[PDB]
C-alpha cells in the first residue's frame, strides 16, 4: 500500500531533517503536520496511525515554537507575560501528551516511553518558564525538586527503554542527575534549558495496528428547540445514546459530562451493564441522565459531552452536544 | 418585511407573463441575503422549486441562477425530499432542454443532497444521451457529485473509462469528460485506477489537448491525493524533456510550479536535478523562465536543504544570473540569494560574491527603461538584496555602496525602490550613518527638478532613508531639507509623510519643523488640532535633546520644558477626538508618557531629595523620607508598567513594531524599578542571575537596539553594585539617575499605529435588555456579537475566541463570577449565561469580551458593557418570609 | 415511576409524597430531602422505626425543615408478647 509507504517516508523526512534552521525545520514540521491530516483525512484504515503520528508532531512543533521565542534574550526582570506564548505551548503539549497516551488504542511500551519523554520535555519548559517569571527561591526550590523527582520516577520507570533513547534529553538528563542536586537552582534552570534546545528528536515507532477513539452522540442529537419543559427544582430524564469505536475498557473509563450554562458541570459515571458491545470494536452507550435546576428566565441549553478518564484526570472524548431546557415554576 | 416580501415574489410568480415571473425569480436571492431565516428559505425554495416543474425553459434557466447564486442558503432547506422531489420530476420531460437545466440542477444541489440514489441514475442515464445540451449538463452534473459522493465516484469511474474508450464519443465530449476525474480522491484504489486511467490517456489520445486537459488533471488529482505525488512530479519532468510541444512543456511548467508551491518537501533531490537539466538544455527563453520561476519557488522553501557543493543547480543559476532576458537574470539570482542565506558551507563563500556582483548587474540593466517588467525585475532584485543583506550581515557594506554609486543614475521610479531597499538594510544595521547620509543629501537637492509626477514619492522615500540614515542633530541640513520643501514641494502631504516618518525616527527637531509650517492650511478643526498636538509632541521630546550625562539639574530642568508641551500637546489632541476614528491609542499612548516622565521628574527629585532632606534623630530605617518616597516611586513605575501592559492588550489592530515599541516602553518601567528595588529596597533577596542569551537580540530597528543597549547598560551596572554600599548612598542615587538619563536620551519613535490604523475589529455585543426579574427566578441572558472588520479582517492577527467573562456587583460583590470561549464560526457568536440574583437589591451586571487569537495571546479589546438588574421575590413569598422570620 | 417521568409535570406544590427509602440514602426521598430542606413550612414525617431517625437527618442535618419522629410500628410489643406467652406456654423461649 502506498499509503502506508508516503507515511513511513513523511516521518523518515521529518526525522532526517532535524538539523535544520528553525525556520526550516518549523516550515517541514507544519508541512508534515498538514500532509498527515489530509492523509488522515485520505485513508480510514490509518486514519489512527496519522493522527497519533500528527499529534506527536505538533507537539515537537509547539516545543520549537517556544524554544526560539525572544523569551530568552531578555534578563528575568523584563519578564512580559502578555506576549508569553510558552506557557500556552507548555499546556498544550502537556495536554497532547495526554491525549496521544490514553485516547489512541495499540499502545506498546515504546510508544509510551516516547509519549512519557515528550511530557517530561514539556514540564522542563514549564519550570523554565515559572523560573523565568517569578523571583522567591520557594518555588524555584519547591517544583525543581518535584521535576528532579519525575526524573528520578521516569529513568526508574523505564530502565529498559533507557538504551534506546540514545542522544535524547533524558540521556542528557541522566548524564547530570547525581550531580544536579548539588548546584545551584539558577544553574539546574541554565543547563537544562540549554540541553534542552540541543536535545534530539525522537523517533517514534508506530505500531502494526492502532485506532483513534471515537464517540458519537446521537440520542440528544441538538436538533431543534421545543426545550425539555419540566418544573423546577425536580428533574428531567434525557436519554444518551452514543456509539464508541476502538476503546478498550470504556465502562471503567468514559465519563458523561453535561455542563450548565454556569460553572457546574456535573460529570456522570454510568454503570457498566448499559455499555453494550453489538459488534468488534465499538460499542453501545445507551444511557439515561438526569438533570435539574431551578426556575429560568427562558429556556438555555446544558452542553453535554462524553468524557475520558485516565489513571484522576481527564480529557473530552466527543463533539459537545447542546440540548435545551425549560425550566418552569411550580 | 419577510413574509411581505416572500409573498410578493409569489404574486409575481403567478402572473402568468414572462417577463414578472423572470424578475420575481431572480429577485429570490436578494430576498435571502435581507432575511436568513429558515423557515423563509425552506418555503421560498418550495415555491421556486413549484415554478420549476411547471413552468417554460427559460424561467427554469433563472431557477437554475437563483440556485447557483443561493448554494450557502440551500444548507437551511428542510424539506429536502419534497423539494427535490418535485424539481425531480421534470427529468422525464422528452424535451432535452429541460432534462439538461434539471440535470445541472442537480448539479448545484449535490451538496445537500448527495447519495440520491436515483439522482445518480439520472446522471448516469443522461451521460450516453444523443442530444448534446443534455450531455454537457450530465457531465457537469457529474462532476459535482462526483466531488461530493464517493460512491457516485466509484460509480462512474469505469462509465467515463468506457465513454473515453468508446469510439461514438467525440474528441470535445471526451475533453470535457477527462477533468470528471479530479474528484476520485476519495480513496487510494479508487485513485490509482483513475491514475491507471489517465496514463492509458496519455499514451492512446497523444493529441495537445487531450494530453494538455489529461496531465493537468491527473496533477490535480495527484495534488488532492499526496500519495501519488511523487509519480506525478516524476512524469512531468519526464513530459518536460521528452516532449517536444511547448505547450505541452508550458503545462509541464506551470503545473510543476502548482505542485512545488503546495508539496515543495516531496521534491526530491532525483527531480530537482531532473528539472535543472531541463533548464539548462533547453533552447527556448520562455521555458527557461518558466521552469527557472519552478527553481526559485523551490528554492525558496525547504526543497534546497533536501537537494544537499557545486551542482547542476549552482551551475544553472551561475549561468542564468548573466542571462540577456531580465527575467531569467533575476529568477536565477534569486536562486543564488537562496542558496546563500541558506547554508554556511565553505565553497559557499566564493559563491556569495558572486550573487553580489549578480545584483549589482541587474541594478546596472534594471534601473534605466521604466518599464512594468523593469519593475518586476527590481522588486526581485532589491528584495534578494535585503534578503541577503539581513542574512549574511557581513556582506551588507558593499551592498549599500553599490547602491549609492547607482542611486544617481537611475530613474525616478527605481530611485524609490532603491531607497525603499536602501531604507531596509540601513534600519537592519547602524554602522554606517554619517558618510551615506551625506550622499543622499548631496542627492537630495537635485531632486526639485526631477518630473512631476514621482518627484513627490521620492522626496518621501528619500527624506525617509536620510532620517535611518541620520542619528543625531542636524541644522543647517535640516534647512536644506525645508528649503527644498518649501521651494518645490508645496503640498503639504508630502511635508506631511515626511514628518511621519521624522517622528517615526526619532528626528523630532525637524518633525516640529514641517508640523508646524502645516497648521495654517489645513481645513477641519480636528486635523488642526492633530497637526498641533503632533507639533508639541515633537517639541517636547527635542526638548529632552539637550540632556547631558552626570548632570541632573540640566536633566531636571530638560524634564520639566518638555512636560510643559507635553501637557499642551496631549489637552490639544484629546480636542482632536471625534465620535468616528477617535484618537484612543494615541491619547492613552501620550498619557503613558506623560505619566513615565513625571515619575522620572520624581525619581531624580527623590534622589537629589537624599541630600536635600537629610534623615532625622532616629537611632530602610534610618533613612525614613528617602526609603518612604523609594517606595512610592517604585509603587509607580510598577503601575505604569502594567498600563503599558493593558495598552499592549488593547492593542489588537497594532502593527508587530508598535507593539514591540510599546513592549519597550513597559520593560525600560520594569528596569527602572527593578533598579529602585535591588538597589535600595530588597538587595539581600534579589540575588538573580542576568544570565540571558543577549546574542540572539534581533533588533528590529535602530531605536530598539539602543533600548537594549542602555537596558543591557543599566542592568550590569546594578549588577555590579548588588551587596557593595549601605543601600542610601549616593551611588545608588548616582546609578538611578544615570539610568534615567541614559533612557530618556534615546528618543521616542512614534510607530504605524500612532499614524495610521488598519485592520480595525469591533464587537457589537448584542444581549437580552433598569430590569425587574424574580429571585428565584433566576435570570437566562443571551449574548450575541458580531466581529466587525475594516477591509481584510485577518491582516495581522486572526481571531478564532471570545472570552466573554462576566460578572455582577450589589448596591450600583463580585458574585457571579463565570466565563464562556465561544468560537463564530461565521463571524457572529452567540451564547448564554444564567445568573444568580438571590439577594433581593439591585444587582449590575458588567460583561468583558476579551479575544484569544490563534496563537493563545488574550487581548482586552471588547466593549465594556454594564446594565441594571432589579432582583425582588414575589409578595407571596415575601409575606411567608416575614411570617417565617420570627 | 420516578421524578422525571410525568410527575416532572403534573406536581402542584402544595402536597404530600410518599417515596424512595427510609434510610433516606438512597431514591427519590434523597432529592426531595436536597429540594424542601431549606424552607421550614415544609416537613418530613417519619414512619419505619427500623433506621433511627436522628441518625437518618444527620447528612442533611443544618436544615431548617421540621422532622417529626412518629415511628407506626405494629409489632408484638412487650405485654402482648408476654400474654401470648402465657397463652401458648412453650417449655423453653430463645
Amino acid at each position: 500500500d502506498p499509503s502506508q509507504q508516503f507515511l513511513q517516508q513523511s516521518l523518515e523526512r521529518v526525522y532526517s531533517l532535524q538539523h535544520l534552521d528553525p525556520q526550516g525545520a518549523q516550515e517541514l514540521l507544519e508541512f508534515t503536520i498538514r500532509d498527515l491530516q489530509r492523509l488522515g483525512e485520505l485513508q480510514s484504515e490509518l486514519a489512527g496511525v496519522a493522527d497519533f503520528s500528527a499529534t506527536y508532531l505538533r507537539c515537537q512543533l509547539l516545543l520549537i515554537k517556544a524554544l526560539q521565542e525572544k523569551l530568552w534574550n531578555v534578563a528575568a526582570p523584563l519578564y512580559l507575560k502578555q506576549s508569553d506564548l510558552a506557557s500556552a505551548a507548555a499546556k498544550q503539549i502537556m495536554e497532547e501528551t495526554y491525549k496521544m497516551e490514553f485516547m489512541y488504542s495499540g499502545v506498546e511500551n515504546k510508544q509510551v516511553v516516547i509519549i512519557h519523554h515528550m511530557r517530561l520535555q514539556a514540564k522542563a519548559l514549564q519550570l523554565i518558564v515559572t523560573a523565568r517569571t517569578t523571583r522567591g527561591l520557594d518555588p524555584l526550590f519547591g517544583m525543581c525538586e518535584k521535576f528532579l523527582q519525575e526524573v528520578d520516577f521516569f529513568q526508574r520507570y523505564f530502565i529498559a527503554d533507557l538504551p534506546h533513547l540514545q542522544d535524547s534529553f533524558v540521556d542528557k538528563l541522566l548524564d547530570l542527575m547525581p550531580r544536579l542536586m548539588t548546584s545551584k537552582p539558577a544553574e539546574v534552570v541554565k543547563i537544562l534549558q540549554t540541553m534542552l534546545r540541543q536535545s534530539a528528536f525522537l523517533h517514534l515507532p508506530l505500531p502494526e495496528q492502532i485506532h483513534k477513539a471515537s464517540a458519537t452522540i446521537i440520542e440528544p442529537a441538538g436538533e431543534s428547540d421545543n426545550p425539555l419543559r419540566f418544573t423546577s427544582g425536580l428533574v428531567v430524564a434525557l436519554d444518551v445514546d452514543a456509539t464508541l469505536e476502538h476503546v478498550q475498557d470504556p465502562q471503567n473509563t468514559v465519563k458523561v459530562q453535561v455542563l450548565y450554562p454556569d460553572g457546574q458541570a456535573q460529570m456522570i459515571h454510568p454503570k457498566p451493564a448499559d455499555f453494550r458491545n453489538p459488534g468488534p470494536g465499538r460499542h453501545r452507550l445507551i444511557t439515561q441522565v438526569y438533570l435539574s435546576h431551578t426556575a429560568w428566565t427562558e429556556a438555555c441549553q446544558v452542553e453535554v459531552r462524553l468524557l475520558l478518564a485516565y489513571n484522576e484526570g481527564t480529557i473530552p472524548f466527543s463533539k459537545p452536544v447542546k440540548v435545551y431546557i425549560m425550566p418552569k415554576p411550580a | 418585511d419577510a413574509n411581505s416580501a416572500l409573498m410578493e415574489l409569489d404574486k409575481g410568480l403567478r402572473s402568468g407573463k414572462l417577463g414578472e415571473q423572470c424578475e420575481a425569480v431572480v429577485r429570490f436571492p436578494r430576498l435571502f441575503q435581507k432575511y436568513p431565516f429558515p423557515i423563509l428559505i425552506n418555503s421560498a425554495f418550495l415555491k421556486l422549486a413549484d415554478v420549476f416543474r411547471v413552468g417554460n425553459n427559460f424561467l427554469r434557466l433563472c431557477v437554475l441562477k437563483v440556485t447557483q447564486q443561493s448554494e450557502k442558503h440551500l444548507e437551511k432547506i428542510l424539506n429536502v425530499d419534497e423539494f427535490v422531489k418535485r424539481i425531480f420530476s421534470v427529468i422525464h420531460s422528452n424535451d432535452p432542454v429541460a432534462r439538461a437545466i434539471t440535470l445541472r440542477m442537480l448539479g448545484s444541489l449535490a451538496s445537500i443532497i448527495p447519495e440520491r440514489k436515483n439522482a445518480h441514475h439520472s446522471i448516469r442515464q443522461s451521460l450516453d444521451s444523443h442530444d448534446n445540451v443534455e450531455v454537457e449538463a450530465a457531465v457537469f452534473a457529474a462532476a459535482n457529485f462526483s466531488a461530493q459522493s464517493k460512491d457516485f465516484a466509484v460509480g462512474i469511474c469505469n462509465k467515463i473509462s468506457e465513454m473515453i474508450q468508446g469510439l461514438a464519443t467525440p474528441v470535445d465530449l471526451k475533453l470535457k469528460l477527462i477533468p470528471i476525474l479530479q474528484h476520485m480522491h476519495h480513496d487510494a484504489i479508487l485513485a490509482s485506477s483513475a491514475r491507471q486511467l489517465l496514463q492509458q490517456l496519455v499514451t492512446s489520445y497523444p493529441s495537445t489537448k487531450m494530453v494538455i486537459v489529461s496531465l493537468h488533471t491527473f496533477t490535480l488529482l495527484a495534488a488532492s491525493s499526496l500519495v501519488d505525488t511523487p509519480k506525478q512530479i516524476q512524469l512531468l519532468l519526464q513530459y518536460l524533456k521528452n516532449d517536444p510541444r511547448k505547450a505541452v512543456k508550458r503545462l509541464a511548467i506551470q503545473d510543476l510550479k502548482l505542485l512545488a508551491n503546495k508539496t515543495p518537501h516531496t521534491w526530491s533531490r532525483e527531480n530537482i536535478q531532473a528539472l535543472c537539466e531541463c533548464a539548462l538544455q533547453t533552447p527556448y527563453d520562455s521555458l527557461k523562465l518558466g521552469m527557472l520561476s519552478v527553481l526559485s519557488t523551490l528554492s525558496g522553501t525547504i526543497a534546497i536543504k533536501h537537494y544537499f557543493r557545486s551542482s547542476d543547480l549552482v551551475k544553472l543559476a551561475q549561468e542564468c544570473c548573466y542571462h540577456n532576458n531580465r527575467g531569467i537574470a533575476a529568477h536565477g539570482v534569486r536562486v543564488l540569494t537562496n542558496i546563500t542565506v541558506s547554508c554556511q558551507e565553505k565553497d559557499l563563500l566564493a559563491l556569495e560574491q558572486d550573487a553580489v556582483f549578480g545584483l549589482e548587474s541587474l541594478l546596472v540593466l534594471c534601473s534605466q527603461d521604466d518599464s512594468p517588467g523593469a519593475q518586476a525585475t527590481l522588486k526581485i532584485a532589491l528584495n534578494c538584496m535585503v534578503k541577503l543583506a539581513k542574512g549574511r550581515p557581513h556582506l551588507s557594506q558593499s551592498v549599500v555602496e553599490t547602491l549609492l554609486t547607482q542611486l544617481h543614475s537611475a530613474q525616478d521610479a527605481a530611485r524609490i525602490l532603491m531607497c525603499h531597499c536602501l531604507a531596509a538594510i540601513a534600519m537592519q544595521l547602524p554602522v554606517l550613518g554619517d558618510g551615506m547620509l551625506g550622499d543622499l543629501m548631496e542627492l537630495y537637492k537635485v531632486i526639485g527638478r526631477s518630473a512631476t509626477d514621482k518627484q513627490q514619492e521620492l522626496l518621501v522615500s528619500l527624506a525617509t532613508v536620510i532620517f535611518v540614515a541620520s542619528q543625531k542633530a542636524l541644522s543647517v541640513e535640516s534647512k536644506a531639507v525645508i528649503k527644498q520643501q518649501l521651494e518645490s514641494v508645496s503640498n503639504g502631504w508630502t511635508v506631511y509623510r515626511i514628518a511621519r516618518q521624522a517622528s517615526r525616527m526619532g528626528n523630532h527637531d525637524m518633525a516640529k519643523e514641517l508640523y508646524q509650517s502645516l497648521l495654517t492650511q489645513v481645513a477641519s478643526e480636528h486635523f488642526y488640532f492633530w497637526l498641533n498636538s503632533l507639533k508639541e509632541f515633537s517639541h517636547a521630546e527635542q526638548c529632552l535633546t539637550g540632556l547631558q550625562e552626570e548632570n541632573y539639574s540640566s536633566a531636571l530642568s530638560c524634564i520639566a520644558e518638555s512636560l510643559k508641551f507635553y501637557h499642551k500637546g496631549i489637552a490639544s489632541l484629546t480636542a482632536a477626538s471625534t465620535p468616528l476614528n477617535p484618537l484612543s491609542f494615541q491619547c492613552e499612548f501620550v498619557k503613558l508618557r506623560i505619566d513615565l516622565l513625571q515619575a522620572f521628574s520624581q525619581l531624580i527629585c527623590t534622589c537629589n531629595s537624599l541630600k536635600t532632606s537629610p534623615p532625622p534623630a532616629i537611632a530602610l530605617q534610618r533613612c525614613g523620607r528617602i526609603s518612604n518616597q523609594m517606595k512610592q516611586s517604585m509603587e509607580e513605575f510598577r503601575s505604569l508598567a502594567s498600563r503599558y501592559g493593558d495598552l499592549y492588550q488593547a492593542s489588537f489592530d497594532a502593527d508587530s513594531a508598535t507593539l514591540r515599541n510599546v513592549e519597550l516602553q513597559q520593560q525600560s518601567c520594569l528596569l527602572i524599578s527593578h533598579a529602585i528595588e535591588a538597589l535600595i529596597l530588597d538587595p539581600e533577596s534579589a540575588s538573580f542571575q542576568e544570565y540571558g542569551s543577549t546574542g540572539t537580540a534581533h533588533a528590529d530597528s535602530e531605536y530598539e537596539r539602543r533600548m537594549m543597549s542602555v537596558y543591557n547598560h543599566v542592568l550590569e551596572e546594578v549588577e555590579s553594585l548588588n551587596r557593595k554600599y549601605t543601600p542610601v548612598s549616593y551611588m545608588h542615587t548616582a546609578c538611578l539617575c544615570n539610568a534615567i538619563i541614559a533612557l530618556l536620551k534615546v528618543p521616542l519613535s512614534f510607530q504605524r499605529y500612532f499614524f495610521q490604523k488598519l485592520q480595525s475589529t469591533s464587537i457589537k455585543l448584542a444581549l437580552s435588555p433598569p430590569i425587574a426579574v424574580q429571585n428565584n427566578q433566576q435570570l437566562a441572558l443571551k449574548v450575541e456579537g458580531v466581529v466587525q472588520h475594516g477591509s481584510k479582517p485577518g491582516l495581522f492577527r486572526k481571531i478564532q475566541s471570545v472570552c466573554l467573562n462576566v460578572s455582577s456587583t450589589l448596591q450600583s460583590n463580585m458574585t457571579n463570577e463565570m466565563e464562556q470561549r465561544v468560537e463564530p464560526h461565521n463571524d457572529y457568536f452567540s451564547t448564554q449565561f444564567l445568573l444568580n440574583f438571590a439577594i433581593l437589591g439591585t444587582h449590575n451586571i458588567t460583561v468583558e469580551s476579551s479575544v484569544k487569537d490563534a496563537n493563545g495571546i488574550v487581548w482586552k479589546t471588547g466593549p465594556r458593557t454594564t446594565i441594571f438588574v432589579k432582583s425582588l421575590e414575589d409578595p407571596y413569598s415575601q409575606q411567608i418570609r416575614l411570617q417565617q422570620q420570627q | 415511576p420516578s421524578i422525571h417521568g410525568d410527575f416532572s409535570n403534573d406536581f402542584r406544590q402544595p402536597c404530600v409524597v410518599f417515596t424512595g427509602h427510609p434510610s433516606l440514602r438512597f431514591g427519590d426521598v434523597v432529592h426531595f430531602m436536597e429540594l424542601w430542606g431549606k424552607s421550614s413550612l415544609n416537613t418530613v414525617i417519619f414512619t419505619e422505626p427500623d433506621f433511627s431517625y436522628l441518625e437518618a437527618l444527620a447528612p442533611y442535618q443544618p436544615l431548617a425543615m421540621k422532622c417529626i419522629y412518629c415511628p407506626i410500628d405494629t409489632r408484638l410489643n412487650f405485654i402482648q408478647v408476654s400474654k401470648l406467652l402465657k397463652e401458648v406456654q412453650p417449655l423453653h423461649v430463645v
